[PDB]
This record gives C-alpha cells, sequence and structure tokens, in this order.
RNA sequence: CGGUCCGGCCGGGAACUCAAAGGAGACUGCCAGUGAUAAACUGGAGGAAGGUGGGGAUGACGUCAAGUCAUCAUGCCCUUACGACCAGGGCUACACACGUGCUACAAUGGCGCAUACAAAGAGAAGCGACCUCGCGAGAGCAAGCGGACCUCAUAAAGUGCGUCGUAGUCCGGAUUGGAGUCUGCAACUCGACUCCAUGAAGUCGGAAUCGCUAGUAAUCGUGGAUCAGAAUGCCACGGUG
C-alpha cells in the first residue's frame, strides 16, 4: 500500500507516495531525469533511499509545488524521509544521523527599511 | 568572534565523485551563486586533467593540491611599533582552503580560452611543481623563512 | 528617544478601535472624512460636557455614535432635547441617518482624556502647573489606579525657556503590551503659547 | 496648505464634474475615432475652448484635513502624517502596526 | 512626437494668423502660445513669441514648418 | 570583398560582416541576406562573385554610405542654421535631447576642463 | 437555487461570530450548510514616514487584514431565505448575498 | 474509484498540498560532568525546532538650544499687498567639485532556437484576456473580474543545441539623425516607450574607502505606493546561493 510523507523547504511542498518495489520515480508526471536536469537535484532526491538500501525496492510517486530546483529537491528529500519512516519506523535513527528528518527552516529574510536588502546596508560616507 | 565559538556548516559532497574537497573547490570557484556553472567548469577541468596524467581525477587533483599547500605562513603583528611578521603553522583545513583559493586565483589570471582550460592548465602546472600557485606558495614559504627569527 | 504611541501599539492586543466599520477602498476615505467631521463637531459642541471618547460604528446604511462622557445629564439635557439636536446634525454631517448613545464614565479621575482636559483647563486658568499635576496624580492613585504619570511641556509658568516636567506614581509599564495603559494628550493655549499635557494611566494587565 | 490652494482644488473638482464628465469625453471620443471625419471633426479646437481646470489631470490629491500635496494615500485620503495620527488614536478601522 | 491624428495649434493664434494673412502684411504677432505648431500659412509673418519675459520676434520661413513656436525663443540666458 | 559601399567588409559571418557598412546594422544586414538568398552563417569567403554582385544589388536600395553621412550633415546643418533650440544645442556641443547638464554631459562636452 | 454568503471583516473574532450566527440561523431553519470555508486573508500594507521633515529612514509599517468567509446553502427553503435576509449582524462585518 | 475530447475536465472523493480559526509543542524540561551542594557553564538523549530557535515590532533617564513655524497647531511684520486670479517661463541652467546608484569593461560571457521551476501583490473614470492589424511601441473589437474564480502575467538567472574565439570584438551601450506610439487641453524649453541608423568613454580603476557572519553577501527576475503619463529611487517578494 501507499506510504505518504510531506516534505517542505524554502517555498516548496512535496507530496511523496511510496509503494513496495521497483526503481521508478515520477515527479509531477515526469521522470527524475526529465524533471531535474541538475545532477545535485537528482543526488539529493535519491539520497535518503541510499542509506536504506532501496535500488528497485520502492516506487516513488511525487508531486511538488512552489520554490525552485533546489528547494523542490530538498522538499522531495524531506517527503521521502517522512514516507520511509512511515514505512519502516526503524530507519528513524539512520535518517536522523544523516540529517534528513530535520526540516530546514531557513527562509528568505525580509527586506528592512533603510537597507538595500535583508542585511545589505547602504554605502556610508563620513566626511 | 570576540567570544563566539562557532561550529561548522554542512557542506554536501560532490554529485559526481562524492568528495568534500571537490565540493569546496566548486564553492570557491563559484561566483554569484552559480553553482551549476562552476560545477561544469570543475568537471571539464578534471576530465581534461585526467587523460594527461593517468591517475583518474580525484588523484590528480590531490597531486596538484600537494604542491600548492603551504606549511607555514606569516601573521602581521603591531607590537614593536613596526611590521612584525610571525611565521605561524597553518592548519590542515586552512591549508586546503589556501591551496584551492590560490589555484583558482591563478587560473583566473591566465590567458587561455575558457575557465575549464585555465583550470586544467593550472592544475597540470601545479602537478609539475610550476605555475603561479606554486609561485605564491614559494613566496609565502620564503617570507616565513625570512622571519623565522620572530617565531 | 522617541516612544511608540501606547494606544496604537496595543490596538487589537488589549485596546479596541474607536471606529469599527468595514468599507472598501471606494468608501474608505469618505467614511474617514465623515467620521473626522462628526468627531470634530462633537468635540467642539460638547467641550464642557467632559467627553472622553467618541466611538463611531457604521451599520449597513447608517451611523451610530457612542459618546463616553462623565456628565451624561449635560449631554442629554431636559427631555433629551440636546442629544436630539446633536443627532439631527450628526445625521447631516454623515449624510446617512444617525443614532447617538451616551455611555457614562463612572470614574473620571481614571480617564486619561478627562485628566488631561482638567489639567489644561487649570493651566489656562493660570493655575500653577505643579499643583495641577500632583492633584491629578493623587486623585488617580487614591481611586485605585495601579499607576499614573502625567507630563507637561513648554514655557511652564511663563518661562522664556521651555521645560518638560513629569510626575509619576505607582507602576506604568509602557513596554508590556498586556498592560492596560490608558493614554491621551491635550494642549493648553496660554498667553505664552501651547503647553502639551500627556497622561498615562495603568489599570492592570490582561 | 493656504486657503487659496484648497479653494483652487475645490474649483477644479467642480469644473471637472461640470464639463469633462460628458462634454470633453464626447470631444475626445470624436478626436480618437479613426472612422469619423478624418479632416474637420473640429473637436480638437473645441476641446481647448473649455476651461483648463475642467481637465481632471489638473487636480492634485491633497490631504483632506491639512491640504498637504505630498505623501498622499488614496486609501485614506490623508497625508502620511495625519494617517499616522489617526492610526495611533484608533480612528482608522482595522489598521494597526505590521510586523512579519 | 504627437500622434499622427493632426498637429496642435491654439485657436486664438489660428484666428490671428488668418486675420493677418487675409488683411495683408501686418505688425508682428504677439503670442504666448509657444506650443503651437508652425503651419504653412504662417510663412512670411513674424510672430513675437513669449519667452518668459519678452516676446522674441520670429520671422517664419518655409524651413520652420513643423516646429513648435517655442523652439525659436530661448527661455534661459547663458553666456 | 568590396561592396557598392566602397568599404571592404572583413571575411567572417556575412550577417556581421555586412554591418561594417555605414548605415547597415544587424536588422538591415539580416534583411539584405534574406532578400538576396544567402545564409547568415556563411563567411564572405566561400561566396561566389555572382553572390557578391547580388549583395551589391540589394544594398543599392538603401542610402547607406557617405551619402548617408551627407544627409546627416545636411540635417544637422539645417538645425544649426535655423537657430532653433536643437540648433543651439548642436552649436555649443551640449546634450540635445533634454539630458541634464549639471552633471553627466561628458559625451557631448568631452573630457572635463577646470 | 442556492445561496452563497461572503463575509468580510477586519476582525476575525467578529467575522467568526457572524458566521456562527449565520450557520445557526440556517441549521435551526432546517437547511443544509456547506462551510464555513476560510478564504485567504487580503492584508494590505502601508509604509509611511513618521517624521514631519526629513528622516526617511524612520518609517512605520501598518497593515489592514481583511478576513473572508464563504457560507453555502444548497437547498434554501423560503424559510431560510427570508430568515437570513433579516438577520442582525455586527457593524464591522460586510455581508454579500449571491443567488 | 468510474468516465474522458487526456485538460481535475466530469461524476466524485475530504485523503494530501493549501486556505484560516482553535490547540499542542521548547521549559536547561531530562541525563552526565564542572561549579560555593548556588546561579550558571560544557556535552548528550529525544525532538521539526535547544538553550532569549530565525526575523520583526518594542527605543529608559537624558544628550546634541539637533530637525521641522513650509503637514499641522501656536506666543513681530504686510494688508488696494508680503493677500488673490491669470498666461508664459523657472524649479530641468552648466567652466566645475562631492554624495548615492544603474550599466559596463566580457568567454563563469554575448547572440539565436528550444524548454523547466516562484513568491508576494494590485484592479471599477480600474485590471483588461481571446481574436484581427502593426517589425514594434501599440491599435480595433470585445469576454471575464470588486476577484483562492477573471486580468495584470511570458519569471529570470538555469538547462539543451548552435555560433562567436580574445579583437575595443557578434563586448559596451553613450551620443546623435530620421520615422513613429501613447497619456495628456498641450510632450519646444521639459515625458516615457518603439523602429531604423550611428556606435563615446570604458580592457577592472591612485591616495583612500564601504557593506556583509547564512538562506547572509553576491547575483536573477517579480510586484506595489505616489501616479493621466513619467522609477536606474523607495518599499516589499521569491530563485540560485
Amino acid at each position: 500500500n501507499q506510504y505518504y510523507g510531506t516534505g517542505r523547504r524554502k517555498s516548496s511542498a512535496a507530496r511523496v507516495f511510496i509503494k513496495p518495489g521497483n526503481g521508478k520515480i515520477v515527479i509531477n508526471q515526469r521522470s527524475l531525469e526529465q524533471y531535474f536536469g541538475r545532477e545535485t537535484a537528482r543526488m539529493v532526491v535519491r539520497q535518503p533511499l541510499e542509506l536504506v538500501d532501496m535500488v528497485e525496492k520502492l516506487d516513488l510517486y511525487i508531486t511538488v509545488k512552489g520554490g525552485g530546483i533546489s528547494g523542490q529537491a530538498g522538499a522531495i528529500r524531506h517527503g521521502i524521509t517522512r514516507a520511509l519512516m512511515e514505512y519502516d519506523e526503524s530507519l528513524r535513527s539512520e535518517l536522523r544521523k544523516a540529517g534528513f528528518v530535520t526540516r530546514d527552516a531557513r527562509q528568505v529574510e525580509r527586506k528592512k527599511v533603510g537597507l538595500r536588502k535583508a542585511r545589505r546596508r547602504p554605502q556610508f560616507s563620513k566626511r | 568572534p570576540r567570544r563566539r565559538v562557532i561550529g561548522q556548516r554542512k557542506i554536501l559532497p560532490d554529485p559526481k565523485f562524492g568528495s568534500e574537497l571537490l565540493a569546496k573547490f566548486v564553492n570557491i570557484l563559484m561566483v554569484d551563486g552559480k553553482k551549476s556553472t562552476a560545477e561544469s567548469i570543475v568537471y571539464s577541468a578534471l576530465e581534461t586533467l585526467a587523460q594527461r596524467s593517468g591517475k583518474s581525477e580525484l588523484e590528480a587533483f590531490e597531486v596538484a593540491l600537494e604542491n600548492v599547500r603551504p606549511t607555514v605562513e606569516v601573521k602581521s603583528r603591531r607590537v614593536g611599533g613596526s611590521t612584525y611578521q610571525v611565521p605561524v603553522e597553518v592548519r590542515p583545513v586552512r591549508r586546503n582552503a589556501l591551496a584551492m583559493r590560490w589555484i583558482v586565483e591563478a587560473a583566473r589570471k591566465r590567458g587561455d580560452k575558457s575557465m575549464a582550460l585555465r583550470l586544467a592548465n593550472e592544475l597540470s602546472d601545479a602537478a609539475e611543481n610550476k605555475g603561479t600557485a606554486v609561485k605564491k606558495r614559494e613566496d609565502v614559504h620564503r617570507m616565513a623563512e625570512a622571519n623565522k627569527a620572530f617565531a | 528617544g522617541q516612544k511608540v504611541h501606547p494606544n496604537g501599539i496595543r490596538l487589537g492586543i488589549v485596546k479596541p478601535w474607536n471606529s469599527t466599520w468595514f468599507a472598501n477602498t471606494k468608501e474608505f476615505a469618505d467614511n474617514l472624512d465623515s467620521d473626522f467631521k462628526v468627531r470634530q463637531y462633537l468635540t467642539k459642541e460638547l467641550a464642557k460636557a467632559s467627553v472622553s471618547r467618541i466611538v463611531i460604528e457604521r451599520p449597513a446604511k447608517s451611523i451610530r455614535v457612542t459618546i463616553h462622557t462623565a456628565r451624561p445629564g449635560i449631554v442629554i439635557g431636559k427631555k433629551g432635547e440636546d442629544v436630539e439636536k446633536l443627532r439631527k446634525v450628526v445625521a447631516d454631517i454623515a449624510g446617512v441617518p444617525a443614532q447617538i448613545n451616551i455611555a457614562e464614565v463612572r470614574k473620571p479621575e481614571l480617564d486619561a482624556k478627562l485628566v488631561a482636559d482638567s489639567i489644561t483647563s487649570q493651566l489656562e486658568r493660570r493655575v500653577m502647573f505643579r499643583r495641577a499635576m500632583k492633584r491629578a496624580v493623587q486623585n488617580a492613585m487614591r481611586l485605585g489606579a495601579k499607576g499614573i504619570k502625567v507630563e507637561v511641556s513648554g514655557r511652564l509658568g511663563g518661562a522664556e525657556i521651555a521645560r518638560t516636567e513629569w510626575y509619576r506614581e505607582g507602576r506604568v509599564p509602557l513596554h508590556t503590551l498586556r498592560a492596560d495603559i490608558d493614554y491621551n494628550t491635550s494642549e493648553a493655549h496660554t498667553t505664552y503659547g501651547v503647553i502639551g499635557v500627556k497622561v498615562w494611566i495603568f489599570k492592570g494587565e490582561i | 496648505a493656504k486657503q487659496s490652494m484648497k479653494a483652487r482644488e475645490v474649483k477644479r473638482v467642480a469644473l471637472a464634474d461640470k464639463y469633462f464628465a460628458k462634454r470633453a469625453e464626447l470631444k475626445a471620443i470624436i478626436s480618437d475615432v479613426n472612422a469619423s471625419d478624418e479632416d474637420r471633426w473640429n473637436a480638437v479646437l473645441k476641446l481647448q475652448t473649455l476651461p483648463r481646470d475642467s481637465s481632471p489631470s489638473r487636480q492634485r490629491n491633497r490631504c483632506r484635513q491639512t491640504g498637504r500635496p505630498h505623501g498622499f494615500l488614496r486609501k485614506f485620503g490623508l497625508s502620511r502624517i495625519k494617517v499616522r495620527e489617526a492610526a495611533m488614536r484608533g480612528e482608522i478601522p482595522g489598521l494597526k502596526k505590521a510586523s512579519w | 512626437r504627437s500622434l499622427k491624428k493632426g498637429p496642435f495649434i491654439d485657436l486664438h493664434l489660428l484666428k490671428k494668423v488668418e486675420k493677418a494673412v487675409e488683411s495683408g502684411d501686418k505688425k508682428p504677432l504677439r503670442t504666448w502660445s509657444r506650443r503651437s505648431t508652425i503651419f504653412p500659412n504662417m510663412i512670411g509673418l513674424t510672430i513675437a513669441v513669449h519667452n518668459g519675459r519678452q516676446h522674441v520676434p520670429v520671422f517664419v520661413t518655409d524651413e520652420m514648418v513643423g516646429h513648435k513656436l517655442g523652439e525659436f525663443a530661448p527661455t534661459r540666458t547663458y553666456r | 570583398a568590396r561592396i557598392a559601399g566602397i568599404n571592404i567588409p572583413d571575411h567572417k559571418h556575412a550577417v556581421i560582416a555586412l554591418t561594417s557598412i555605414y548605415g547597415v546594422g544587424k536588422t538591415r544586414s539580416k534583411a539584405i541576406l534574406a532578400a538576396a538568398g544567402i545564409a547568415e552563417d556563411v563567411k564572405i569567403s566561400e561566396l561566389s562573385e555572382g553572390q557578391i554582385d547580388t549583395l551589391r544589388d540589394e544594398v543599392a536600395k538603401f542610402v547607406v554610405e557617405g551619402d548617408l553621412r551627407r544627409e546627416i550633415s545636411m540635417s544637422i546643418k539645417r538645425l544649426m542654421d535655423l537657430g532653433c533650440y536643437r540648433g543651439l544645442r548642436h552649436r555649443r556641443g551640449l546634450p540635445v535631447r533634454g539630458q541634464r547638464t549639471k552633471t553627466n554631459a561628458r559625451t557631448r562636452k568631452g573630457p572635463r576642463k577646470p | 437555487q442556492r445561496i452563497r454568503i461572503r463575509l468580510k471583516a477586519f476582525d476575525h473574532r467578529l467575522i467568526d461570530q457572524a458566521t456562527a450566527e449565520i450557520v445557526e440561523t440556517a441549521k435551526r431553519t432546517g437547511a443544509q450548510v456547506r462551510g464555513p470555508i476560510p478564504l485567504p486573508t487580503r492584508k494590505e500594507r502601508f509604509t509611511v514616514l513618521i517624521s514631519p521633515h526629513v528622516n526617511k529612514d524612520a518609517r512605520d509599517q501598518y497593515e489592514i487584514r481583511t478576513h473572508l468567509r464563504l457560507v453555502d446553502i444548497v437547498e434554501p427553503t423560503e424559510k431560510t431565505v427570508d430568515a437570513l435576509m433579516r438577520l442582525d449582524l455586527a457593524a464591522g462585518v460586510d455581508v454579500q448575498i449571491s443567488l
């Protein structure tokens, strides 16, 4: 049966459904290679089911909204970790030690008044 | 850090080779947050710097780093009213950081066509113990040997 | 340093709005201007009625005004003729039919607006400012206020160089948002210019 | 603002309601239509015989309380200073200090 | 750079020009309409265009048609 | 080779080589190569002389050469002799199109002089 | 047919009270109620200079939150229609009735 | 799960994303060690989060006779004028000096074609789709939308292929000529934008000096206020990092 997990990052939210047994990954009706042309984005998605030996042992059906390439890849990684813990729950320690169960709460800092950016302050002249 | 003791951030391994050294090299070579642009450069340079020698890639990169890695550097000091230069021993992490930064600034100061070619040539020169990165390492070691009296 | 307005910082936390209607962008400015004109007329007409707060809310196609006053019999008058006259012109100002309610301020010595008005009236009567300030502080503190501070500024007693003086009793935690701080100001128009009076009244937390 | 500036704004609003509501809309319609009388519609000359203050582009948004011509806000019809004064007194519904 | 739906000219200046050409050679035309376009029927007349303080005499030639009147009356003094 | 526009274009991609003519930019170069029938990515070498005669026949349709310089000089001279505002701005080497002269007029004013 | 009610307010407690009143009016009338569905909040924002002269770096940021609720009744008995068309709700709540 | 024009589109489903109201959660709470058996500090477990988790609002008594009498209010002078109305001009000048920015000097790039992934907003004298005409700015016609519905609105860096091959260049775009569009009574002084043409300086910047400690700097687009029109400024938003 399906084991579900929700992953999130900067602005992305991935819905990950895992099923027992094959090497298939479908992100938004696209393959992993089709969806992520960046190799870091594929390495991040495949990352959690490498500590746990799953080559063709789990089928992933993923949809993801918002964010960019890296945010969506991190959201998919988070969702896959959550679905794997829902699937076994003994993999908790490994995915903890790897750092995948942690939700990366690093959001874009807002622009502040009098500053050119979140922290970038305008050029200061003394004399 | 007046009082701040600070930890370490998680650098991800290289997608192609799985090395933290190569990840930090890509980070140092990256500009304007263009990591995909820097990774292509590093991968092309490592490929071109692979057929030349014969020791795969990672090995060639480490061989190039071994010749640019500085053992001792000078730290400016203002005690006796003038420029004191105390030669301090460099830590291994700072050793690798300095080596990589020097290799990148030496490759960017080249006349070859693309940054991949400049990197490949700089790394091949470093493996041959020549170039401007090895030149800077010998400069630093020279400046340390000159001020050895101030250790 | 400059301090935040203690009333505006607590709006929605522990302080309610004085205008409680809803409107889109089309009618927002019109309702704001009409509320301003209504409040201006009511403050000018009821100057001697100890009016402390004018709450204005606009139901579907009308306006109803609640006047918080410590002298309700003066606002209402014999057979409500005065409040009827007030309503008949509030309806003209607002354009829509009007309704007026009178809410009593049971303890005027604990309302910052009424205290500031009393102090400015005394200042205009050439009363010594220190005496007025201390009388206000004592009257508020003996009536169960948790704290009060009043502050007057600008040519006190006819001085050529302006000065700011403030008296404080009890506890006035302006940084606690949970704190019920009643704050209002007033200006005394004297022969030597304007004297601004500010009053903070602390009535407990939550 | 001076009293004459507010009187000017009032007169301009009145003139813009009187003429440009219908007459100048008609004239500009005759001027912009390509299908009509490409030679002597005469609308261009008649548009300038109307008063200038009747043009809505000559109106300047001023604070409804002070008449300030800068820092205006169409949502409230007030300048920034009077907007802040009314906001802190709790006289603008729903408006409060923002943080995020 | 005005649209191609016809050039602009102030009506009072237009009637002044017609009255000047129909009545034969006349005095310089005093006008403040620096924004009016020079039309071919103004060739030969000298229009005194206001520049802020004075009315600068401008003798119109065939080469000026299409310009605005204010293009021949500088408003700023610089030496 | 050489064109009816005396000028001699370099031996490189035809679309960019035709730009060397005064009066022919990128758009007009593409239009010339399209109306002639020559590809844009072919060099000036590898072009037959019959194909260069074709390019000349097409560039003859444009006023692009010392002729164009003459028409530009005539317009600026007309402006200056007319004495209009733009004529005066051309006479004094000051910006003509409303740019500020308090600062930043260095293209028209040239290197600054104390 | 069916009636949907769009409620707008600046205070969320007030709009929740109004929505509760509406759903009680409808359910106690014997109609079916779909909702109340919390629609997204439109929060306008304003940044004004707090100084009378210069001091641009000194500003206050204000905002107005508009809360939205949607109430649907699928089969509106005449009872329900003329019951809700005479409901008494708070002043600071804007009610729309779409048919 | 059925149907399907393969479009959540239509039956439906209420799971999930999300919307927005209520609640839980973090307290040095637990473990070990150090410490005056104190306060605390160091590490560990667990946990989404760990030590005021990140950011914001919040600015004590006072200092600078600091800024504002030109937002406003307020205690000498003018009054057939220092008040009021109008048209035109100026605030846009230009030998020069400074502050703050934008664009560059390029190959980690320019151009061409193809294609992927946002968030936050605004809209009725308003946003304006589809279609037709125009090289384009735009125009004509005319839906929908007071809006999780409609429109603004195609995100761009990125990625794939091709080309350019280190040159004042297929870098750079200043300046100027011609032809136009739109707003507006009216684009001369003195608007923005489009097309064609032209193609300054600039090849990384002396003395000196600035910002920034993590989703930060750097870089890439997006929106809003003011506003008929006029953003390289301001205020906000997300992407890579």
